[PDB]
RNA sequence: UUAAUA
RNA sequence: AUUGGAGGGCAAGUCUGGUGCCAGCAGCCGCGGUAAUUCCAGCUCCAAUAGUGUAUAUUAAAGUUGCUGUGAUUAAAACGCUCGUAGUUGAAUUA
RNA sequence: ACGAUCAGAUACCGUCGUAGUCCUAACUAUAAACGAUGUCAACCAAGGAUUGGAUGAAAACCUUGUUCAGAACUUAAAGAGAAAUCUUGAGUUUAUGGACUUCAGGG
RNA sequence: AAAGAAAAAGGAAGCAUUCAGCAAUAACAGGUCUGUG
């Protein structure tokens, strides 16, 4: 069907995503994720729904590979935290989707007698809280966009949104890297049967 | 909200949706009317009576075993009393409040209230005229409220 | 003779209300077919958001109602919220 | 709220957490019990909320005191709901 | 206090669809609700509704699909004659094809267009565009 | 010439040939030349020439503001506000935002369907600041009756026949036009019964051509 | 001050191909454990939740 | 207008306070309106 | 400390 | 073929002669202190036309009297507060 | 009433000081008596904290979950407004009508 | 951490080395129609 049997994850990156804590939230929960959340933690901790989060991630994956077969540069991710400067870095290698690792310039979405006048159709952010002038320019192109959000993250301008941890280096190096595989076994580009070469540790920083 | 005073409240009383007897009730009628009527003659209110009745027999609603209300049972076994019981409890706090403020003249928030306990017997005493209740011929007068009352 | 209407206007997937010419927050999803392989066809379900839905913070779980029902998601929304 | 869930079919956990009226039909919190007096082995039928002392039906062994709410049973009393 | 429950339902239901919520509750359920709502699921301005029963005049859970833009009642509704229809309608309704009025008839709740082809008028309850 | 956004590449190369297709998907349109190219010989307006001034230590700044208004008579309008020193440098300022800011108007029939259409289908209000701009339909014969600061433009967006009722400080020659932009705006936007039916799935120019841009 | 450390305004080839050789290093034993896992007791809930022991 | 949203007082359901005298001019203000600071300080000065 | 007017 | 006007409201002159904060125009804003687009005249043309100006009053404009239909934090305007009769308005429910 | 200050000072500054300030009885009936926001009722976006109950967990008080009532606060790309601002409304109003009372008509 | 600051030494010269010239936007109804065919 929409979900085919090819499409549930393998036992081990649900056994990598624990061993990088990605599951486990932020403290104050926000309503808009109240459903990933499975269960409050013992220390009152959100524990997200892995699940839900392979689920979510799958999707966006799907949407992503979609856009990128024809024109790659119509996919536009940043990361405005420097722990993910690398991994934005290395999904645009593996992609060949824009990448923006440093401050996002106020207008390079609306400007366009700027130079860097970047026309997307869609953005990934790697944080709504640090990343809401990238979130907010969306309302203003007519561009659809995903985020990797946490607990306490506002859900505001996204539209497909990755419950999971995104402050650790382990993971957000994961999410990204997990993401990129994901994206070029749709595009068929990498057999669902075989081991990606490149491991984690790349894209961590 | 409250009818003089701006406060709010809820606290309320949930019927349950069943208007039959439970099922581990199996007490008759007839003993619930002989126990309720022999309450009535310890001279004690109908909103009262209903109470024990829950409390200590397990009968919570009585319209829910005899079919009909306290009040109407009290009125065919004729322990009804002449003024009502809502009329009857607002006429002995108006006596209490009175009876306070003939050593207390200064007070002047017992004088407030005093007004408003006595608007509420007034609207009443107007209703309950209107529903034959009463007969057209009482009438509050606190120069007698005292005696009727106590 | 000459066409009524300039245009026939799109219908937000989430609220079945018009979209506007000025609704500059209004997005367009297409999520491709995949084959039994799990590698993606040209064919696409497209879906529609208002600007103003976007805007509130629940685009997000109003789609995942819609992805849901499509069979894109399994197991996110729960049953109580599956309308 | 935002999120909206199904307004006919609540589900158990929610019904349990709403106001007793602000259910879909509103149902009491109270219930009918029965104690086991520890003096002897009667039990007497009472409502949950009561507002009165309550003694045993055989003899004047007190079983519960009435606290703004609900009847604080002794520690040697054991109960069973009626229902 | 509630005069009008008409009014609390019918404010309820364009609050409703304003917001874009799929569903709404109305606590008290009348004869005269039920009938203003078979009024609007004939002409297609809702879903359907279910009246659950609970003993205290029960309430009404009404399905919204994105057409019903607002539905309001009248305040002291007036005696309305056959002659009266096209001055409430050019007042009440967006143009000649769209809105409904709806009265109380002695033949029961009905819309303008089926009041008038019965020949009777009667009380405006309200309308919806 | 030379164009810099997506949708000015699409145009220019002769793809998207109605500016219609646009307004379906709600593309923004950020060059006016696109809506030269795609409709020709539109006629202009300028309502007012108002001339504003700022204090400063020496005197005043004054600067001469520019409300002009375009649209061909089939449909389409557009209202541009620009201040510039110079009257000439101000029209020319506000006819290209004139351009950026075309809108479609819906209208339809009165009462019923003989050719052609002549005014607007419901009631639309427009809400500027304290002016607000009431539109009814009209039947064949009345013409605009409007003030002619709205009447000017309500001709341009090709609606024959229109009812109107006004309310505010309409003296405002900058709101009155405002407020009538407002309610043309939103005719397409209001959800009537006839616009129930989803009608058919269309494919958005700037995904069925993205190929072909970026290479 | 550039031979002290580097600066952020001023980028050179050098500087680029000493980062390209530093950033794509990885270690020949990747620092994620296989045979020793172990977490807290109520990590083990979601494992067996989700259906696979260690 | 209004330059404050609590006009610049402490005041709620209240609605009358008592008055507090100024530590330097000695007027009037009432207890919510006064600028409290507190003061703790050695008897002795440094030097 | 005092400091009015056009 | 006359009447009124030619700064704006409001269609019509930055034409020429006198007049110089005087005479005066001006329903309102205003123009006139010697280079008057507004005074007094000459020419020209603007509106209506056997009609055209003025004054007073009615009606529309006026959603500036409000039933349709107004406003009440700061523009004018919520009684200091509560009780209270007339008046107005009043839950669901009957084959 | 003095003494200062000042051009003068019937004032601000300092000293003295009658009525008054305080209690009882009786009048007075006005305040920027203000939330400058009438009373009742329905719907209504995210929170954190608090006062008083109810109810589970955790050994009167503290720490947490739910829920009722109260005085408030923070955020809004949303609604409204001429704007300031309002959001326990000043929202649901030219798409104009839930009930009632009071008041305003350029200075 | 940075733009930079204060001695001291060296130097003819270490206040931006010192002193000057040119010196933006806007304005006064500031002076000159007795400088001008």
């Amino acid at each position: 069907t929409n979900f085919p049997d090819i499409l549930k994850p393998s036992a081990e990156d649900i056994k990598m995503m624990v061993a990088c804590r990605v599951h486990i939230g932020a403290t104050n929960l926000n309503f808009a994720m109240e459903e990933y959340v499975y269960e409050r933690g013992n220390n009152n901790e959100c524990i997200f729904n892995l699940m839900k989060t392979w689920e979510k991630l799958s999707l966006a994956a799907r949407v992503i590979a979609g856009i990128s077969n024809e024109t790659p540069s119509d996919v536009v991710a940043v990361a405005g935290r420097e722990m993910a400067h690398r991994a934005s870095l290395k999904f645009m290698k593996y992609t060949g989707c824009t990448a923006v690792a440093g401050r996002f310039t106020p207008g390079s979405f609306t400007n366009q007698i700027q130079k860097k006048f970047m026309e997307p159709r869609l953005i990934i952010v790697s944080d709504p809280s640090v990343d809401h002038q990238a979130l907010r320019e969306s309302g203003y192109i007519n561009v659809p966009t995903i985020a990797f959000c946490n607990s306490d993250n506002s859900l505001k301008n996204v539209d497909i949104a990755i419950p999971c941890n995104n402050r650790s280096r382990l993971s957000i190096g994961l999410m990204w890297w997990m993401l990129t595989r994901e994206i070029l076994r749709y595009q068929g580009k990498l057999a669902r049967d075989e081991k990606w070469d490149v491991m984690v540790d790349l894209f961590l920083h | 909200g409250r009818m003089y005073n701006p406060g709010r409240g809820i606290s309320r009383r949930c019927i349950p949706y069943r208007r039959s007897a439970p099922s581990w009730l199996k007490t008759s009628t007839l003993e619930v009317i002989d126990e309720m009527c022999k309450l009535a003659k310890k001279g004690i209110a109908p909103s009262q009576i209903g109470a024990i009745m829950r409390d200590t027999h397990g009968v919570g609603l009585v319209k829910s075993v005899t079919g009909s209300k306290v009040l109407r049972i009290l009125k065919l076994a004729g322990l009804a009393p002449k003024i009502p019981e809502d009329l009857y409890f607002l006429m002995k706090r108006a006596v209490s409040v009175r009876k306070h403020l003939e050593k207390n003249k200064k007070d002047k928030d017992a004088k407030y209230h005093l007004i408003l306990i006595e608007s509420k017997i007034h609207r009443l005493t107007r209703y309950y005229k209107s529903a034959k209740v009463l007969e057209a011929s009482f009438k509050y007068d606190a120069n007698t409220a005292s005696a009727i009352v106590s | 003779n000459k066409k009524i209407e300039l245009y026939i206007p799109r219908h937000c997937s989430v609220t079945h209300t018009l979209i506007a010419a000025d609704d500059h927050a209004a997005v367009q999803i297409l999520v491709p077919h995949v084959n039994e392989n799990g590698v993606i066809l040209p064919e696409s379900t497209v879906y529609t958001v208002k600007g103003s839905v976007r805007k509130d913070g629940i685009s997000d779980h109003s789609l995942n109602r819609q992805f849901q029902k499509d069979g894109f998601l399994k197991t996110v929304v729960p049953k109580n919220m599956m309308i | 709220p935002l999120i909206e869930v199904d307004l006919l079919n609540p589900t158990a956990a929610s019904e349990a957490k709403a106001h007793k009226m602000k259910r879909l039909v509103p149902t009491p919190n109270s219930y009918f019990l029965e104690i086991k007096c520890p003096k002897c082995g009667a039990t007497t039928t009472t409502f949950s909320h009561a507002h009165r002392q309550i003694l045993c039906q055989k003899c004047g062994q007190p079983l519960g005191q009435p606290t703004g709410g609900k009847l604080k049973l002794t520690q040697q009393c054991k109960f069973r709901i009626k229902k | 206090v509630r005069v009008n429950v008409l009014a609390d339902a019918l404010k309820s239901i364009t609050n409703a669809e304003k917001q874009g919520k799929r569903q709404v509750m109305i606590r008290p359920a009348s004869k005269v609700i039920c009938e203003f709502l078979n009024v609007m699921m004939k002409h297609q301005y809702i879903t359907d509704y279910t009246v659950v029963d609970t003993h205290r005049s029960g309430k009404i859970v009404v399905n919204l699909n994105g057409r019903l833009n607002k539905c309001a009642v009248i305040s002291p509704r007036f005696n309305v004659t056959l002659s009266e229809f096209d001055k409430w309608e050019a007042n009440l309704l967006p143009s000649r094809h769209f809105g409904a009025l709806v009265l109380t008839t002695s033949y029961g709740i009905l819309d303008n267009t089926e009041a008038r082809a019965k020949h009777t008028g009667g009380r405006i309850l309200g309308f919806f565009y | 010439w030379t164009p810099v956004t997506k949708l000015g590449r699409l145009v220019k190369d002769g793809k998207v040939k109605s500016i219609d297709q646009i307004f379906e998907f709600g593309i923004k349109i950020k060059e006016y030349q696109i809506v030269d190219h795609l409709l020709p010989g539109l006629k202009e307006e300028v309502m007012t020439m108002q001339s504003v001034q700022k204090q400063t230590s020496a005197g005043q700044r004054t600067r001469l503001k520019a409300y002009v208004a375009i649209g061909d008579h089939n449909g389409h309008a557009g209202l541009g506000v620009k201040c510039a020193k110079e009257v000439a440098e101000a029209i020319k300022g506000a006819m290209i935002q004139a351009k950026l800011a075309m809108v479609p108007v819906r209208r339809g029939y009165w009462g019923a369907t003989i050719g052609e259409v002549h005014t607007v289908p419901c009631k639309l209000t427009g809400a500027c600041g304290s002016v607000r701009v009431r539109l009814v339909p009209a039947p064949r014969g009345t013409g605009i009756v409007a003030a002619p600061t709205p009447k000017k433009f309500l001709i341009l967006a090709g609606i024959e026949d229109v009812f109107t009722q006004t309310t505010g400080h309409t003296k405002t020659l900058g709101n009155f036009v405002k407020a009538t932009y407002d309610a043309v705006r939103q005719s397409y936007g209001f959800q009537t019964k006839d616009l129930w039916k989803v009608g058919g799935v269309k494919q958005s120019p700037m995904d069925k051509y993205a190929k072909i841009l970026a290479e | 001050r550039i031979q002290k450390g580097p600066v952020r305004g001023i980028s050179f080839k050098l500087q680029e191909e000493e980062r390209e050789r530093r950033d794509n290093y990885v270690p020949e034993k990747s620092e994620v454990n296989i045979d020793k896992i172990t977490a807290d007791p109520v990590t083990l809930k979601m494992l067996e939740s989700i259906g696979m022991p260690i | 207008t209004s330059k404050r949203r609590n006009n610049g007082r402490s005041k709620k359901g209240r609605g009358h306070t008592q008055n507090v005298r100024c530590s330097h001019c000695g007027r009037c203000v009432p207890k919510d309106k006064a600028i409290k600071r507190y003061q703790i300080k050695n008897i002795v000065e440094a030097a």
